[PDB]
């Protein structure tokens, strides 16, 4: 009835994918073979002839090692067969290999499995598209299944969980470019795109977490966590009911507008725990704090337009209503002259579930703060001159070209990321 | 199933070749006899990257040895580890190329080469999906690099697609095996140029000196150094074979290191070398990996980077690690040598994790350095092959196979066009 | 007995059947057979594999199986031992076509 | 007959089946004469003499 | 009261012999010695005061070796020996001489066996011949033996699963010469011909099966299981039963076009197995598909004239209308103008058994689609050149013409393959 | 139960018969002594076709031996299997022919053959059914060509429709071992194409050449080429003597081979033939033997298919194997060598399995292929005999043996018309 696609592009949307269907298993009751011992599991998972729960995901990948990790994995009985999709060739971190040479056989069986999988659903709150902008696979392929579930499937919110590279840190080096040019894909096809940063979410695990070996695994717990709050409303009734096509009217001001910071809270480990009121004010300051962020970007340097407050466990309307009227009245924190509100809390009786094995501790309650703010024109402005940088040398752009794209692309997409800078600039303006 | 078909060049090729497939032979848990003793899952899940299934359980090397006297692949084949490999891949001929690139690669090698190429193509149109082709050989030998150079001109027209790999002994400064060493590896620097997509360099004298200062052996004989080039060649393709927290292929590696394509030689080390006096005195981590990865002896080409600048820096690390550790290091590094890297790059390392580090070493770590350094080590084989070529010494012998005077002189424009390039970008500044 | 015999020929004929079906699969039998991560298929491993195969066979049969793909009195069926059985013909075929002996 | 009543295609049947092989051909038969037969066809064997 | 006599020539016939009937005693429950530990064996077999039971078949082969190889396996007592008719010499390929001069003498005692079993029905469906289109036994001997039971029993249904040629796989070089031939002696005597390609049956098992190296005995065990699923209605009560006599009537618009479609769903191995729903719209879809059929002739080049659909397990009523009703509103799928229905819906609660030891899996639901279309006049289009190709050489004429046949039986079979084509196309046309 | 009546002519068709049944009698598992020891029921279950039974067990060949010299078949009693033959089957005279077909035709000949005949006639009246008649014999030899020509003729006359199949070793092109070759192979080539329904052509030189190339022998002398023509003659006939998966009897290879009647010059070939060496390391699969048996050096035949076009071929696979794979190896050597296919017969290969593989090797497969190949051997041999003929060299020892100068001249034109038939269908459009 309130049926949601989740779709996995890439190592790190399929390794984050892994956690949160861990997650979700473990919230529901799942066992991993696939069946548990009233249907809150039908917006991520559909019952078979055995009681079997299946997910209604789509792991899709260039690469087939990571598929074949959940195919031999803990998972391999819960994930349907044809769901886990390989290729045969990576994309080498070439956006134009995963979006135009490589990517196009995949995409279409990626949209026939997902044809399959929406003709399963009675309704469909939208798509939840797991990708790594920053990699072939992840930018290219993505973005291009980003564009044929838009133009066929129409109304369906896409909601894009985009991990963009880290400003100082990173792992690749054409990392700006595929991230400029995905960026400039999902600019106009993704609904809500969500930021993450691995830089921030290793000094959150370093600091909260007291992790001083942050790793993968780590991150995408975080990630699944967030994630997972996001959803509870769908899943789980509380004070306030949230929805899936109530984030964008509550939260995307313009649409071109729709790029959120997600911070969660609390952070902290079993050893720190129940030492600390934990108080709603006080996980709501939290969340608000810029070491929170899960994005390395200063929210005082920007203004806030929205900020939509998800709440898990023993959270009541006074005490959200106390703690959002205080961080108003906090100076530091900035809103918007258009938006005197600016603000969308929302509350669901069902407290967060602990991954068994991981860091994070039972807390009874939650705060998943996804922020629309002018303020991450920062990051971008950041990207748009590591492109320009190498855009000056062309580097590796015949690597890019090989495979069918051109200089006007690099240059249309850079392009659109100044415009949307100016248009940051603008809607942080009076 | 991205199978790699590997191929070995003349004596120096077969014999680091031979020591490879003991080496990879070792990491899947494969006897000498062929079959599968490993006990282990991960070894045999992407045994069909360089191994074919025999008859029994018997696995076959993808392996072609190529000469043009029969020496070196009878002592190869009468190895510890020569069984494995299919007597049908052993495509030789009688009389050898006498140092001679012109021999290796118009006159004899020539005939071979049709041979060459069909066992090529058999061994290839039996794979599923190819990542492409490793070739084994040494620059400054008649039969190593012409035939190499030749194979891989074929393998380029035949498959364009289709990775190319490279692993060449190149010359040594200080002390020259054999007299033509500028000759031939001017020759075959220009084939490597144009053909090869990516190439790795390697010095005799710089693997003198690491096992001689890190590892501190007394009588390092070539197994040695073989050794060490086997382990690096072994760690550039374990993200293929084994499953990787951050994997990396062959593709990606070119990708992140290549900014330019006629830029596409790189320095490679591997860590932990560690002598057997201070191996329990070391301490086993990301940082002293990462350490040791930065230094100049570390490096196996002679040039060494501090002269130069670092264009792009891959690091495949493997190992049980925490990315978060690999990453700062990494970062780290490039703050602090900042001088050492190039500006108009915002990042200059691409880092790439396996989760099964080779038997023996807890964490390991192979280094693939593009730096403008080895513009030093093509200078310098400017200089030698300018100084005979002024003389015409020893040239009559490539005259008379067939050759050019202006074939010569086209290698040494190319090559001194790619020692300018590496200058300009090593001053080249940004905006 | 010669029905035994007959038994196990048909039996190893069967199992050769269904394996080798395309390239390679005899290996990703094989690497189903044992969930643990050590190539050794122990015998709970074979009758898991084999009950997974749609093959209505006794337990004392599959005993019987695991005793002649030689575990070279070790109890556990290496990759070696397991490809020499279930080859495509060989001892499968000689076995199914000598019924006199 | 014996190949029919033969299952194994081994050539050598029990008591009980050359004995009903036999009954087939001649119905008169017992089984005592048929078991004196296979004796003086094959001396020292536990049973399954050769059709 | 419902018998069946099922007659098998040639090596192809005997040979899937060996599987219907393997498959008819695990159906009933009948030991391979020939009884078992009501009165639904009457279709297939007849029980004697003993209580062993005999099938009421005919294995005729030229050949001694194929009928010995029965003779020596496992169902030795199970079939009457008389029953098992040896020629001494093979027909070679050779039409004429399976139809002129060795398949006389031999076809006199195949009729004379048929009466005595046709003697002991007291009913009688029909007869079901399972031959090889493509070579002497098969061709000549058979097309004599339909001959015969035409002139003699008349009226009486002769139902022939011939096997032609592949279109470009093959395994005798005179196949397009004695596959014209037999087709010119079937056209005329059979009532239902279901056309069945080893090459079409190959991918089928390459593709659903995942066998890359199938074999005669994968194949005899799918034709099986379409033969049994097709006659379930005669020996299991069901919903909308269907009859041998019922085929013809909603099948045949015309005497000349009775040459019929086979597919069979679904097609699943023991591991693909109880992954995915194989709901009954799943299933028909499956039976459907081109990919499915069981003759290499694409249905989208021609048009569907009428569909029996056999469904057998748990198969509701309103399942397969929802289905059929699909089928029909696709676009994909095209039928004539004149026959608005053009669909044959038959249930059986009997689901189909599974052979031990076979490939196929242990399914609730199963499809057999069994189609009239003008398709199949593409497989005759391909041997009408295939044979002149040879004929305007007169290839391998002299072996046909040396056993007692003309130039002018191979320009009729030729002229009268023509006409087919023609009113195929005519009643393809508007 | 269709028996097949084996008869040896010559020298040459006598030793090669001796190891052919030596190696029946193997696969049967019999005993030089006749009794069977061979454990297997279908042995003994289609051993009828070549064998009958004596008194007790013992199985005796359905074999006629045919000389003019009795020295030649007292080596055959002397073999290993040398007493299984019927001693009355021993038809020899006492003055054998000088390599002379007019005496092994004409003179000689015709008194041996009324018993040869009785014989012959005896031990097929014994046969519930008939398949036909093999005759193992050597063209370019006095009694083998002429007796086996007459007898040939002979059998025609008595028994049209049954069976004609003949194995001739047709005289070497490059070395020949008698003069009077020419003279006996152009006389007999005539009478084979009226006479013999389906016919074998095999070369001492192809054979040396296989098993110099394929089986690498160092020294191998005419026993081995005997073993080869030995596993053809076995193979063509295996599918009558063991259950086949596709069975295909001689009558159905003759019907799928031959197109037009003049047409029946076959040339054959066996695999898998491999060396000692290699033998661990070939891999025995459908493709690797369809890949040898289409090899030009795999035939017997000295002609290579290359020059010619495949008119029609036959492969007996022999091995648990699937059809569909035999079936797709074979459609894909069509469509990849459609230049060397009769472009007017859709399908030019007939495929026949059967179940029992030879004993000892896991698979087999006999080839059988019509192609306009033979047509330059029969040209070579037509240009010996004309070179010979116009000054009439040895012409007068067959002129005084009473046959006319005639028959050359029309045996001569017999031949060049097959020759002009075979050049026809090779250059033969469709449409
Ligand atoms: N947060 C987080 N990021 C990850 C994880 N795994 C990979 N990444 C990021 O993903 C980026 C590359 O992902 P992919 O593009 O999917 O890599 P791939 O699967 O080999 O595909 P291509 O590189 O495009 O060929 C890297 O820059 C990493 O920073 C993960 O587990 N967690
Ligand atoms: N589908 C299928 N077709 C088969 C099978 N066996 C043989 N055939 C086909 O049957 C054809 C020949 O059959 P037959 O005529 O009966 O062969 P035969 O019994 O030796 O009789 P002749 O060939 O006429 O002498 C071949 O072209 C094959 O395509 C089988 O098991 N399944
Ligand atoms: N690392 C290593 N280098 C070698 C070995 N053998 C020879 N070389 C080097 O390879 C260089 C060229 O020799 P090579 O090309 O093999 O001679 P060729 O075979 O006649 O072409 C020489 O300068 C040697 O220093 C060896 O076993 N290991
Ligand atoms: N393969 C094979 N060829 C032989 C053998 N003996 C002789 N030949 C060849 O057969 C040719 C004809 O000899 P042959 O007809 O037997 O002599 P004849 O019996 O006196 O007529 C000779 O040129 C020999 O080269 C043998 O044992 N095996």
């Amino acid at each position: 009835m309130r049926e949601v696609i989740s779709i996995h592009i890439g190592q790190a949307g399929i390794q984050v994918g892994n956690a949160c269907w861990e997650l979700y298993c473990l919230e529901h009751g799942i066992q991993p073979d696939g069946q548990m011992p009233d249907d809150a599991f039908n917006t991520f998972f559909s019952e078979t002839g055995a009681g079997k729960h299946v997910p209604r995901c789509i792991f899709l990948d260039l690469e087939p090692t990571v598929v074949d990790e959940v195919r031999t994995g803990t998972y391999r009985q819960l994930f349907h067969p044809e769901q886990l999709i390989s290729g045969k060739e990576d994309a080498a971190n070439n956006f134009a290999r995963g979006h135009y040479t490589i990517g196009k056989e995949i995409v279409d069986l990626a949209l026939d499995r997902i044809r399959k999988l929406a003709d399963n659903c009675t309704g469909l709150q939208g798509f939840l598209v797991f990708n790594a902008v920053g990699g072939g696979t992840g930018s290219g392929l993505g973005s291009l299944l980003l564009e044929r579930l838009s133009v066929d499937y129409g109304k369906k919110s896409k909601l894009g969980f985009t991990v963009y590279p880290s400003p100082q840190v990173s792992t690749a080096v054409v990392e700006p470019y595929n991230s400029v040019l995905s960026t400039h894909s999902l600019l106009e096809h993704t609904d809500v795109a969500v930021m993450l940063d691995n830089e921030a979410i290793y000094d959150i695990c370093r600091r909260s977490l007291d992790i001083e070996r942050p790793t993968y695994t780590n991150l995408n717990r975080l990630i699944a966590q967030v994630i997972s709050s996001l959803t509870a409303s769908l899943r789980f009734d509380g004070a306030l009911n949230v929805d899936i096509t109530e984030f964008q009217t509550n939260l995307v001001p313009y649409p071109r507008i729709h790029f959120m910071l997600s911070s969660y809270a609390p952070i902290i480990s079993a050893e720190k725990a129940y030492h600390e009121q934990l108080s709603v004010a006080e996980i709501t300051n939290a969340a608000f704090e810029p070491a929170s962020m899960m994005v390395k970007c200063d929210p005082r340097h920007g203004k806030y337009m929205a900020c939509c407050l998800m709440y898990r466990g023993d959270v009541v309307p006074k005490d959200v209503n106390a703690s959002v009227a205080t961080i108003k009245t906090k100076r530091t924190i900035q809103f918007v002259d258009w938006c005197p509100t600016g603000f969308k809390c929302g509350i669901n009786y069902q407290p967060p579930t602990v991954v068994p094995g991981g860091d994070l501790a039972k807390v009874q309650r939650a705060v998943c703060m996804i922020s629309n703010s002018t303020a991450i024109g920062e990051i971008f402005s950041r990207l748009d001159h590591k492109f320009d940088l190498m855009y000056a040398k062309r580097a590796f752009v015949h690597w890019y070209v090989g495979e069918g794209m051109e200089e006007g692309e690099f240059s249309e997409a850079r392009e659109d990321l100044a415009a949307l800078e100016k248009d940051f600039e603008e809607v942080g303006a009076e | 199933m991205r199978e790699i078909v590997h191929i070995q060049g003349g004596q120096c090729g077969n014999q680091i070749g031979a020591k490879f497939w003991e080496v990879v032979s070792d990491e899947h848990g494969i006897d000498p006899t062929g079959t599968y003793h490993g006990d282990s899952d991960l070894q045999l899940e992407r045994i069909n990257v360089y191994f074919n299934e025999a008859t029994g359980g018997r696995y076959v090397p993808r392996a072609i040895l190529m000469d043009l006297e029969p020496g070196t692949m009878d002592s190869v084949r009468s190895g510890p580890y020569g069984q494995i490999f299919r007597p049908d891949n052993f495509v030789f001929g009688q009389t050898g190329a006498g140092n001679n690139w012109a021999k290796g690669h118009y006159t004899e090698g020539a005939e071979l080469i049709d041979s060459v190429l069909d066992v090529v193509r058999k061994e290839a149109e039996s794979c599923d999906c190819l990542q492409g082709f490793q070739v084994c050989h040494s620059l400054g030998g008649g039969t190593g690099s012409g035939m190499g150079t030749l194979l891989i001109s074929k393998i380029r027209e035949e498959y364009p697609d289709r990775m190319m790999l490279t692993f060449s002994v190149v010359p040594s400064p200080k002390v020259s095996d054999t007299v033509v060493e500028p000759y031939n590896a001017t020759l075959s620097v220009h084939q490597l140029v144009e053909n090869a997509d990516e190439c790795m360099v390697l010095d005799n004298e710089a693997l003198y000196d690491i096992c001689f200062r890190t590892l501190k052996l007394t009588t390092p004989t070539f197994g040695d150094l073989n050794h060490l080039i086997s382990a690096v060649m072994s760690g550039i393709t374990c993200c293929l074979r084994f499953p990787g927290q951050l994997n990396a292929d062959l593709r990606k590696l070119a990708v992140n290191l290549i900014p330019f394509p006629r830029l596409h030689f790189f320095m490679v080390g591997f860590t932990p070398l560690t002598s057997r006096g201070s191996q329990q005195y070391r301490a086993l981590t990301v940082p002293e990996l990462t350490q040791q990865m930065w230094d100049a002896k570390n490096m196996m080409c002679a040039a060494d980077p501090r002269h130069g600048r670092y264009l792009t820096a891959s690091a495949l690390f493997r190992g049980r690690m925490s990315t978060k550790e690999v990453d700062e290091q990494m970062l780290n590094v490039q703050n602090k040598n900042s001088s050492y890297f190039v500006e108009w790059i915002p990042n200059n390392v691409k880092s790439s994790v396996c989760d099964i580090p080779p038997k023996g070493l807890k964490m390991s770590a192979t280094f693939i350095g593009n730096s403008t350094a080895i513009q030093e080590m093509f200078k310098r084989v400017s200089e030698q092959f300018t100084a005979m070529f002024r003389r015409k010494a020893f040239l009559h012998w490539y005259t008379g196979e067939g050759m050019d005077e202006m074939e010569f002189t086209e290698a040494e424009s190319n090559m001194n066009d790619l020692v300018s390039e590496y200058q300009q970008y090593q001053d080249a500044s940004a905006e | 007995t010669f029905e035994q015999a007959q038994s196990d020929a048909l039996l190893t004929s069967l199992m050769s059947t269904k394996l080798n079906q395309y390239r390679d699969k005899l290996r990703l039998i094989f690497r189903q057979m044992d969930g643990n991560r050590n190539s050794l298929i122990d015998r709970e491993e074979f009758i898991r594999g084999i009950a997974k195969l749609r093959i209505n066979v006794s337990k004392a049969q599959v005993e019987r199986l695991f005793d002649l793909c030689d575990v070279d009195k070790s109890g556990e069926l290496d990759y070696e031992e397991f490809v020499n059985r279930f080859e495509e013909n060989g001892l499968a075929s000689a076995a199914r076509n000598q019924t006199r002996a | 007959v014996f190949v029919r009543n033969d299952l194994t295609r081994c050539g050598q049947l029990p008591v009980r089946d050359m004995t009903r092989c036999c009954q087939a051909l001649v119905p008169g038969i017992s089984e005592r004469q048929v078991a004196a037969v296979m004796a003086v066809v094959d001396p020292n064997s536990a049973g399954g003499v050769d059709y």
